[PDB]
RNA sequence: AUCCUUAUGCACGGGAAAUACGCAUAUCAGUGAGGAUUCGUCCGAGAUUGUGUUUUUGCUGGUUUAAUUAUAA
């Protein structure tokens, strides 16, 4: 899910190819990257600034956030996990939808 | 079964579907490349002569068309 | 399109050219429910209809599940092939190969809505992944229904230039996406302005491709102008089409066409003086600017009578019945006039007889005799007509003339390129770049690679005798493959017995080969399976592919280099194994013997290419050059006589010398005229 | 300014196939192998030499 | 404005137009009390240094020196004209008057693509430069 | 690698889990690609036709025009085409046609029977 | 035969290269002249020759007069 | 800073071996061309983006591989495979080891 | 006399990168540049500022026929 912004793109800009690098490495040497995650969870409390630019509906301006590709990884892993467990334990009842 | 000629003969190159049902030929390997390289050579020396000596060709319809123009055995 | 807008009936008319004659088409005379661009509204299923199908479909699912279960069987793919595409989770989902890892995905739909925040691109479909749900619509059918509802392809292309490029049929061609060209120009270094300039071209190819129907009376009205030196009018500036048309006509091309044609005609009748008894024929002088001057005209080609000529009522090239008793006169002319047409008028004939009847009965048009033929041409569509006075032996000639000509003139053919650049349409051959002498050095790169030969697979060889003639036999053939690195060959010999019970051995041969390659790769562990498998004969592209399908990694090239790997069979040891073969089999060799241990694969391959390239030429007279030292041993291991390195220096000097000598003899270009390049090309091709 | 000799491509085995220096890339396969190989050992020597 | 130097004389004018060798010459003809002749003065004010390599900018009020009015046909408050080696540079804007210029360009980047594009054209000697942008509706 | 069609997940996972668990122990037809166009399908039918009319016998040829064709469509086409060329020594034609046309114990065991 | 040999000598490396030429070659004499010029007598790892060079550089950079004018 | 000068320059063409491997990055692949070629008269293959929007891959599969949906292995260039920037690289590796010693402190305890 | 080590220099072979590297009379900077955390501490050398190149440096690669002049009159 960090891959598929790109799967169209012909021309990776700079910041991209940086990401797509990471996505491939962690996608290659997982056991290491997992270890990196678990540490980040257990300790890291400081983070690199995060950058807004605003989308447009031409009606509702919405905000849009962008995070360091590293951090985005530990996130998307964690998030993936929480949803996996939370539905394994039937936290969310019916009417949340 | 159709031939073109201690000499061995091999099957000439032909496309599967373009050939389909058509008469198949037997040519000599040395003779094919022989003739082809004679013709192509004759084209090269005429290229160098034309471009070097700066002469304009007569050619046109019948000549170029004739350039487009360019024995059964039982075993 | 979602809207009601229909097809003006005038736009369904089209044309075609038969050798026999022009045939025309209009489907608009027959009035029916008139023709509407089919609009999305019909191609979508109301949500209800679906959901209902979700209930039922899922039902028959779960049931039939309990059926195969009631057999302790799992649902055969067969049943549900009854209906895939129906139901909200759909079906092909259940059959997705990866489902085991999707069950571990949960809460996608909450994400996919949130993707709004994380990043920019609008995600107009945010209510489904296609992995989970499948695919919720098919606009396939729409394509067809628009085409057909526009009257089928041809009736479209009549709206294009496409006849201009004069491919007979379109069935072999590929387009060129502009996005590719554009991007391929973006990796360079470009000013923001330079950058905008890459917006255009993907238009400019468009408005050409449509220029006939974009450019016409019914559309821009307005007042005509002409392009500078040529015969085309622009109902409006159309700033693109102007420029691109110019770049279609430069070097005053229009003229050069005209002249080229006329010139070819006099080169025809010139040969025909005899047949018709024409006392002579002259290309006239021409006001140099005539070819494109429209209002007025002059004659071109002059024609004479041994006695006289019986004219006819002026008629059309494809008409048959003639009145020669109409008149008798002497001497004739021809005009060649070009018009570059529209979809409005793409029909020349009427253009001819308009210009014939006009100029003939015109005052200012100067035709020495009021007897002579009009030959016009549509550049745009490649159409041609002549509405002339007539003799015996004209139409039967002239028709054959033009036919040959449209296939011929360098000029016309230098439209049909110079345009089909502008449009960037290409004929499809193969994209894969061949080995050339430039490409050559790459062979020695680190890809595992093979060469493959079909030449000697089927051999019926001939010799001369005392009595009947031509001793000729079917022979066990060789399928000659090698890897230039390790020099391992593979020979699949095909024994005569297999050949006997079949006919039309050409194709079947190649197929035998293609299999021998597929399986032959399958004799290799993928560690040793190769990448570029280099074909010799072009026709082996297709049959390998079909049998190499399961090996996608493996790229297949033909080359332009004629590679003398058949002359190898000249070798004793080879023809030993092959001629002695009682059954089709596989036989390994190292053609390098060991030249490796001595010297690197590169050279080892080079000198090999020498031995072979000569063994197609001096053959035995070269074999002496191999055998000129008896002192030297040829093992059962090896093939080539062993030597010192120096000895090879001497040999390869000789062998080198031959191919030159005999070459520059057969082709009678002295050896001394040849560039190092040129020599080695001769060594290669 | 011309005082010194213009350089010339060093040519290794790997590089040998590529070089379009005019000299018998194919025609003399082995005599061309020669000049290359002895080229390398020329240098390599000059190294050992200089050290000494 | 302060960046933009100005002309006080037809003499200044034709000397300038002659005396800039290697780069484009840009001149606004407009009257200080015009609206646009302020705006456009700003737009060009922001591009001065950034283009200074291949072109140069000067302001001229018709009211100062009205000489050229007759010969270059000056109507409108503000008409920019471009001269490179003394030749009148002609870049068709699709606006319908290929010579000179009239209206207001609202983008820096645009304006630069113009000054540039024309320039590059004038270095080849082509009399016609074809604008990147057809603003015709103006 | 980003040409989007080539991707399926499950192969990916098996290949990756082996890579991970192996590392640690040392430390101790996808939907995405759209369906076959008509006249291409027609083309494979044509080339397979030429390769069939290569050898009328030699069933691997017909087998190809069985399997390859059957991979895009099958339906009644494939079945009639396998029943045709079977007109029988090689148990292979029967192994394929059995697995294919059978669909019911009765006719399953008619392709069993005549085979026996 | 002028501007050539001029640039040729005017090139900094050559221009130094003559200035090397004249100076004696010993540890003792040069090293002296170093410490006289006040520079550090030895730089961490250097064989003699490099020390001589090291002078020459110091002479050029500063634009000193010659070693006799040193002394 | 002043925009330099619009004028184009005669291309320096220096293609080594080294320099080439440094090119293969920025120049379209082969495959990336076999996208672009749109087979005339016949609808593309397309796939569905992340967004389901269709990315045409036109010829990237020889028409024999469309009928079977064989996708492609063909050639995969390792030349342009994306790789980290210098800085980022050491932040990655660095953080990895650091987390690994933290771990091993959960290894022995 | 032999070896290892260390650093540096000249080299030879081989790989890697050319979003990298510079440069600067800049400015500071073990007399702390900068960072971290388990909050007890720990780590300890460049950062800033401006500036230039950066699909590149030098070189080298292939396609859009001279003059002279001779007859018996």
């Amino acid at each position: 899910d960090l891959k598929d912004v790109y799967a169209s793109k012909v021309r990776l800009n700079a910041s991209e190819r940086e990401e797509l690098a990471l996505i491939e490495e962690a996608y290659d040497n997982p056991h290491d990257t997992l270890n990196r995650i678990k540490k980040y969870l257990l300790t890291q409390r400081v983070f690199k600034p995060v950058d807004i630019t605003m989308m447009e509906n031409y009606q509702n301006i919405s905000p849009v956030y962008s995070v360091d590709p590293l951090e985005k990884i530990t996130d998307a892993y964690l998030d993936q996990y929480l949803w996996y467990e939370a539905d394994q334990r039937k936290l969310f009842p019916n009417w949340i939808k | 079964s159709y031939n073109i000629e201690d000499t061995i003969l091999t099957l000439k190159e032909s496309s599967i579907f373009d050939d389909t049902d058509s008469t198949e030929v037997l040519e000599n390997v040395k003779a094919a490349e022989e003739n082809a390289d004679r013709e192509k050579l004759r084209l090269r020396q005429m290229n160098k002569d034309r471009r070097q000596k700066k002469k304009i060709l007569n050619v046109s319809s019948l000549d170029i068309e004739e350039e487009e123009e360019g024995h059964l055995i039982i075993g | 399109s979602a809207s009601h807008i229909l097809i003006p009936a005038s736009d369904l008319s089209w044309s075609k050219q038969t050798d026999t004659g022009i045939t025309h088409f209009r489907a608009g005379m027959t009035h029916e429910d008139e023709k509407l661009i089919p609009t999305i509204f019909r191609y979508i299923t109301t949500w209800e209809n679906e959901f209902l199908d979700s209930q039922r479909v899922w039902a028959e699912y779960a049931t039939k599940r309990q059926e195969a279960i009631q057999q302790n069987r799992r649902l055969a793919f067969e049943e549900l092939e009854g209906s895939w595409d129906r139901g909200i989770p759909r079906i092909s989902t259940l059959f997705q190969r990866d489902r085991h890892t999707l069950a571990y995905d949960r809460g996608h739909r909450i994400r996919r809505e949130f993707k709004q925040y994380s990043l920019e691109r609008n995600s107009p479909f945010w209510w489904t992944n296609s992995h989970h749900d499948g695919k919720l619509w098919n606009l396939n059918a729409y394509r067809t229904d628009v085409i057909q509802a526009l009257g089928g392809i041809e009736t479209i292309l009549e709206h294009t230039l496409f006849k201009g490029t004069g491919f007979n049929s379109w069935e072999g061609l590929f387009w060129e996406k502009a996005s590719g060209f554009e991007d391929s120009m973006q990796f360079k270094k470009l000013t923001h302005a330079q950058r905008t300039g890459l917006s255009q071209i993907p238009n400019r190819r468009f408005t050409l491709w449509w220029s006939p129907t974009i450019n016409r009376a019914n559309v821009y009205v307005g007042f005509l102008v002409q392009l500078d030196l040529t015969g085309i009018f622009l109902h409006g500036k159309i700033p693109t089409l102007k420029i691109s048309l110019i770049q279609i006509f430069r070097a005053h091309l229009w003229q050069k066409i005209h002249e080229s044609i006329v010139f070819d005609i006099c080169q025809i009748l010139d040969g025909e003086l005899d047949v018709l008894q024409i006392e002579s024929v002259t290309k006239e002088t021409v006001h140099p600017r005539k070819s494109y001057k429209m209002n007025s005209s002059a004659a071109d080609i002059t024609m004479e009578s041994v006695h006289e000529w019986e004219v006819s009522k002026p008629s059309l090239l494809h008409e048959t019945n003639d009145s020669f008793k109409g008149l008798i006169t002497n001497k004739m002319w021809f005009d060649v006039q070009l018009r570059y047409g529209d979809y409005d008028s793409h029909d020349i004939s009427r253009y001819v007889r308009a210009k014939f009847l006009d100029y003939t009965t015109d005052n200012v048009s100067m035709y020495p005799s009021p007897t002579g033929v009009m030959i016009g041409i549509d550049l745009a569509y490649n159409m041609y007509d002549a509405y002339g006075n007539w003799f015996n032996g004209l139409k039967p000639l002239i028709q054959n003339s033009m036919r040959t000509i449209m296939k011929a003139n360098p000029a016309l053919y230098v439209l049909r390129e110079r345009i089909r650049k502008g449009l960037q349409i290409y004929q499809s051959s193969v994209q894969e770049p061949f080995l050339n002498s430039s490409n050559y050095a790459e062979l020695f790169n680190n890809d595992i690679k093979l060469f493959v030969d079909d030449t000697n697979v089927y051999r019926v060889t001939v010799h001369k005798t005392f009595e009947g003639n031509v001793a000729t036999k079917a022979i066990n053939g060789c399928i000659f493959t090698l890897n230039p690195k390790t020099g391992h060959l593979f020979l699949k010999i095909i024994h005569t017995s297999v050949w006997a019970g079949q006919k039309r051995l050409s194709q079947l041969a190649k197929w035998k080969t293609a299999e021998e390659v597929s399986a032959l790769v399958r004799s290799l562990p993928k560690e040793e399976q190769p990448k570029q498998i280099i074909v010799t004969r072009k026709a082996m592209l297709d049959p390998l592919e079909v049998h190499m399908l399961d090996f996608p990694n493996i790229a297949i090239r033909p080359t332009e280099l004629r590679l003398p790997f058949s002359a190898a069979m000249s070798i004793d040891k080879l023809s030993d194994v092959v001629m002695k073969a009682t059954e089709p089999q596989m036989v390994l060799f190292n053609i390098y013997d060991d030249w490796l241990d001595r010297i690197s694969s590169y050279t080892a391959f080079s000198r090999l290419t020498l031995l072979l390239r000569a063994l197609k030429t001096n053959e035995e007279s070269a074999k002496m050059i191999l055998l000129s030292d008896p002192t030297i041993t040829i093992k059962s291991y090896h093939l080539w006589p062993s030597f010192t390195d120096e000895q090879w220096i001497t040999i390869e000097s000789q062998m080198r010398d031959l191919i030159l000598t005999e070459y520059g003899r057969k082709y009678n270009v002295n050896i001394s005229a040849l560039t190092q390049t040129e020599i080695k090309d001769i060594i290669l091709g | 300014l011309g005082l010194l000799p213009k350089p010339e491509p060093k040519v290794k085995l790997s590089n040998m196939m590529s070089v379009f220096e005019n000299d018998q890339n194919i025609t003399d396969p082995t005599a061309w192998e020669k000049v290359v190989k002895d080229q390398v050992d020329l240098r390599k020597r000059k190294h050992l030499e200089e050290n000494e | 404005s302060v960046l933009l130097p100005q002309l006080r004389t037809g003499w200044h004018v034709d000397q300038a137009i002659v005396t800039e060798t290697k780069r484009l010459v840009v001149i606004r003809f407009g009257r200080k009390n015009d609206r646009q002749c302020m705006i456009m003065d700003e737009l060009l004010s922001s591009i001065a240094e950034r283009v200074r390599n291949f072109a140069v900018i000067y302001l001229c009020d018709i009211d100062e020196v009205s000489d050229f009015d007759e010969m270059y046909e000056l109507t409108d408050p503000m008409t920019v004209m471009f001269f490179y080696h003394n030749k009148h540079m002609m870049c068709d804007f699709g606006t319908g008057n290929n010579n000179k210029l009239n209206f207001i360009v609202d983008d820096k980047q645009e304006m630069i693509d113009i000054l540039e594009t024309i320039f590059r054209g004038a270095r080849k000697n082509k009399g016609l430069v074809v604008s990147p942008y057809d603003y015709n509706h103006k | 690698s980003l040409i989007p069609g080539n991707v399926d997940l499950n192969k990916l996972t098996e290949e990756r889990e082996k890579l991970l668990q192996s590392q640690i122990d040392e430390n101790l037809r996808v939907n995405s690609l759209s369906d076959a166009t008509l006249e291409d399908l027609q083309k494979m039918r044509t080339i397979l036709k030429s390769y069939r009319k290569a050898d009328p016998t030699n069933p691997q040829g017909w087998i190809a025009s069985a399997r390859l064709e059957e991979k895009a469509r099958k339906f009644s086409v494939a079945k009639k085409i396998i029943e045709n060329g079977c007109q029988p020594r090689s148990s292979d034609i029967w192994l394929e046609n059995i697995r294919l046309h059978e669909s019911d114990v009765h006719y399953c065991k008619t392709l069993v029977a005549t085979a026996i | 035969n002028e501007s050539t040999a001029d640039i040729l000598k005017q090139l900094p490396h050559e221009r130094l290269q003559a200035v090397l030429e004249k100076i004696p070659e010993e540890d003792l004499e040069v090293r002296r002249l170093l410490s006289i010029l006040k520079k550090p007598e030895v730089v961490e790892n250097e064989d003699v020759q490099q020390r001589r060079i090291r002078l020459a550089e110091i002479l050029m950079v500063d634009e000193i007069d010659l070693e006799n004018i040193n002394n | 800073k002043a925009l330099p000068i619009p004028e184009d320059q005669p291309k320096k063409k220096r293609a080594g071996r080294k320099f080439r491997k440094y090119k293969e990055k920025f120049r379209l692949s082969h495959v990336r061309q076999l996208q672009n070629r749109m087979e005339f008269g016949k609808q593309e293959q397309t796939v569905l983006d992340s967004y389901g929007e269709e990315v045409g891959l036109g010829m990237s599969n020889t028409s024999l591989q469309q009928a079977v949906g064989a996708t492609s292995g063909s050639r995969r260039s390792a030349g342009n495979q994306a790789k980290l920037t210098k800085v980022m690289k050491h932040r990655i590796s660095e953080a990895n080891q650091q987390a690994d010693e933290f771990l091993i402190s959960l290894g022995h305890n």
